[PDB]
């Protein structure tokens, strides 16, 4: 038995959701489909591939009429990137596997928000300067997490690729980099040889890094990934990234490793990440203000020296300002993965590159409740003085429940979504009087998913309805389980049912 | 006769435009400095050609000394030549508006740098742009009300529509006649776009910052 | 600088 709500299902995988202008922008293989945000109808679409690739035909060309050739490939184009710019002429900036993960300006027509295909532009400048360097070339087909922020006038786009030795000629991509978009708009630049930190060659495949979830708090940007302890460690770890946000480069970089410990227990690979603040409740038992950024991050078991994850699940809250207390603290080693761990460099003491040597450490916030399922997505929201958190499955569940340390909470929603697991990528758009919902991705379809609410619809009778948790506010409205603004009738009772 | 115009080297190549306010100073924006590293800078006077080719018995080549960066709101930064720049008749040095003033609006501007044209082969000579004043209001409004105007900032809208500032023109001049007199007025900064037709430019009022640009400038 | 004239050119030719 389940709940009938706004979905949408695609003809291929949706990989990144936007929300811009009253309208869903979803990045999907060889589509970006765009929805309307109260119905989830599609409204438009752009095809975006599959795309032809040949040793020749370079990235923004055209090639269509060179499909009769000896080496000629039909790729997928897996969506890798998805940005909306404002600050220039209203555009989506969309970036695919395909064409060395190059990246396309969709600039919106002044009254349409919904056409997607009259103005395309390809972000594509050929390199004279030092034909050596790619800054058109953004993503990664293996993975790819982009961060825009306006700074100095300039957009900027942080980015983190997963690389493998894949050797490129006068097109490679790069780990951690900082790229200005160029006014022209035609292309984007590097400002100095600061602004990207690679894995050596050596270690390109030994040390694949996967970037979970990036943000920006308090003026410096974070990164959160998943790689190994050391370059000779045969077990997987999640990390925070911390850099001074600026245009000109990557300055005071650091790295540090994160702890997700069961009271010692380790879930070290994040699956999801959720930056937000606190309800007044948690707030009080994390050390934290109602205004403090929050970092809940959903951890897994690795596989014994694996990277997979065990279905074996977890969740700890780290306060940013806690996590910023811990790199201002003073012991520390040198980037191992970057430098050399030989090299005269890292024996010495903006200019370096920090690596921690210990981690931060916080307890599962369930308790362990979780630690027999696979959650794979997060969201968390206010509700009150509660702080409810918007839990994913690998089995297609989603799940709402009260994120509390003092005595452990069982979910209040609890249903299966879909079959597929559900996508770490959600949107929490919020309406007044903390009413708003979330945006569930689980394979090709998306689910619109109201924050409060859907407790009440899992009471068939009233009186069942009638003895529900209080906090849910459930009541009965003639016919149907719901909370007292659902209840568009008068007969809301929380006391009374009568004969049937 | 553009005395005034300078051009800030970054690694031996033309990064920014800047205004010789005074002997020693130029004033320019903080885009214009990718490092700290004051080494990698050099400032070129004299010239006309981004290239400094016909410009030998003119071109003044000059190290950087000091970076004085502007109040947290303005993107200005005042440079400290090294040697003091000679002022003979191809090196000179712009006039600053008054600290309580203002320019009446439809004033005619230019601005002036060796930045992105457009064309396909650029001589690499120094241009310049005509643009007229505008009120604060009516360029808040003309940018479809996305950007709203400080006090520190100054709209001037193209006389040549399609026209205006780019990559490689930041830092330059917006040089007015205020009482008989060219003044610079403003200084060229990023924009949201390049040279947009009907859409007006935002500068940065030199005049708000004049206490300021006065009490580093005289020592 | 988009649409420019050179800087030896007049205001009043543009």
């Amino acid at each position: 038995m389940k709940y009938q709500l706004p979905n949408f299902t695609a003809e291929t995988p949706i990989q990144n959701v936007i929300l811009h202008e009253h309208h869903i922008f979803l990045g999907a293989t060889n589509y970006i489909y765009v929805l309307n945000e109260e119905d989830l109808q599609k409204v438009a679409e752009y095809k975006t591939g599959p795309v032809l690739e040949h040793p020749d035909c370079f990235p923004c060309q055209d090639c269509s009429s060179k499909a009769n050739l000896s080496g000629g490939v039909w790729k997928d184009n897996i969506n890798m990137a998805l940005v909306v710019d404002t600050y220039y002429d209203d555009q989506l900036i969309s970036c695919g596997s395909v064409n060395r993960g190059t990246c396309q300006r969709h600039v919106f027509p002044h009254n349409h928000t919904a056409d997607i295909q009259s103005e395309v532009h390809c972000i594509f400048s050929p390199q004279i300067e030092e034909p050596s360097q790619c800054p058109d070339c953004v993503v990664s087909a293996l993975g790819a997490k982009v961060l825009s922020s306006v700074k100095d006038r300039f957009i900027n786009f942080f980015v983190g690729n997963t690389i493998n030795s894949s050797y490129f000629p006068d097109h490679p991509l790069h780990s951690i980099s900082v790229r200005r978009l160029k006014e022209t708009k035609d292309g984007f630049m590097f400002l100095t040889d600061q602004s990207y930190i690679d894995v050596l060659p050596e270690f390109r495949d030994s040390y694949p890094i996967k970037y979970v979830h990036a943000f920006e708090s308090n003026n410096f940007i974070y990164f959160l990934t998943v790689q190994r302890e050391t370059l000779d460690a045969q077990t997987f770890h999640t990390r925070i990234i911390r850099f001074c946000s600026i245009n000109s480069g990557l300055h005071s970089y650091m790295e540090m490793p994160l702890e997700c410990i069961l009271t010692k227990e380790v879930f070290n690979i994040l699956q999801a990440a959720y930056v937000s603040k606190p309800g007044a409740q948690l707030a009080r038992q994390i050390g934290a203000s109602l205004n403090d950024d929050i970092l809940f991050g959903v951890f897994a078991q690795s596989k014994p020296d694996s990277a997979e994850p065990m279905d074996r699940s977890a969740m700890c809250a780290f306060p940013i300002k806690y996590v910023n207390d811990f790199f201002n603290k003073i012991n520390v080693r040198c980037l191992q993965h970057f430098y050399g761990p030989n090299h005269e460099h890292c024996f010495n003491r903006d200019e370096y590159r920090t690596e921690f040597t210990t981690a931060l450490q916080r307890v599962d916030l369930f308790m362990g409740q979780f630690s027999e399922v696979l959650l794979t997505s997060i969201s968390t929201f206010i509700k009150g003085d509660l702080t409810i958190a918007n839990l994913g499955t690998s089995e297609g569940r989603f799940m709402q429940v009260v994120v509390s340390r003092s005595g452990p909470s069982t979910p209040h929603v609890n249903f299966l979504l879909d079959s597929h697991p559900v996508s770490p990528e959600v949107i929490v758009e919020h309406t007044l009087n903390q009413n708003g919902y979330t945006l569930v991705i689980t394979g090709k379809k998306i689910t619109k998913i109201p924050l409060n609410g859907l407790g009440c619809r899992h009471f068939q009778s009233c009186s069942q309805c009638l003895s529900a948790p209080p906090f849910v506010q459930c009541g009965w409205c003639h016919d149907k389980c719901v909370r007292s603004e659902e209840c568009l009738s008068g007969t809301w009772t929380q006391q009374i049912c009568l004969p049937a | 006769n553009i005395g005034w115009m300078v051009s800030l080297r970054y690694r031996n190549k033309h990064i920014c435009g800047g205004s010789l306010i005074k002997e020693s100073w130029v004033l320019t924006a903080r885009q214009c400095f990718p490092s700290r590293d004051l080494k990698d800078y050099e400032a070129w006077l004299g010239i006309h050609d981004v290239h400094g080719r016909g410009d030998e018995k003119c071109k003044q080549v000059l190290n950087v000394s000091q970076l004085v960066y502007g109040p947290e709101g303005s993107d200005l930064v005042l440079m400290k030549l090294a040697r003091p720049a000679v002022l003979d008749d191809f090196v000179s040095t712009i006039d600053l508006p008054n600290y309580g003033s203002t320019i009446p609006e439809k004033t005619s501007c230019s601005v002036y740098g060796w930045g992105y044209t457009g064309l396909i082969n650029y001589d690499g000579l120094l241009r310049v742009a005509h643009l007229y004043i505008m009120g604060n209001e009516k360029c808040s409004q003309h940018h479809r009300g996305k950007v709203t105007l400080n006090e520190s900032e100054i709209c001037a809208g193209a006389e040549k529509i399609g026209s205006g500032p780019c990559e490689g023109d930041y830092g330059g001049p917006l040089v007015c006649e205020q009482h008989k007199m060219r003044m610079v007025l403003g200084v060229i900064v990023p924009g949201r776009g390049c040279a947009i037709p009907n859409r007006p430019g935002i500068f940065v009022r030199v005049a708000y910052y004049a206490k300021w640009i006065h009490k580093i400038i005289l020592t | 600088i988009i649409g420019g004239c050179p800087y030896w050119m007049d205001r009043e030719e543009c």
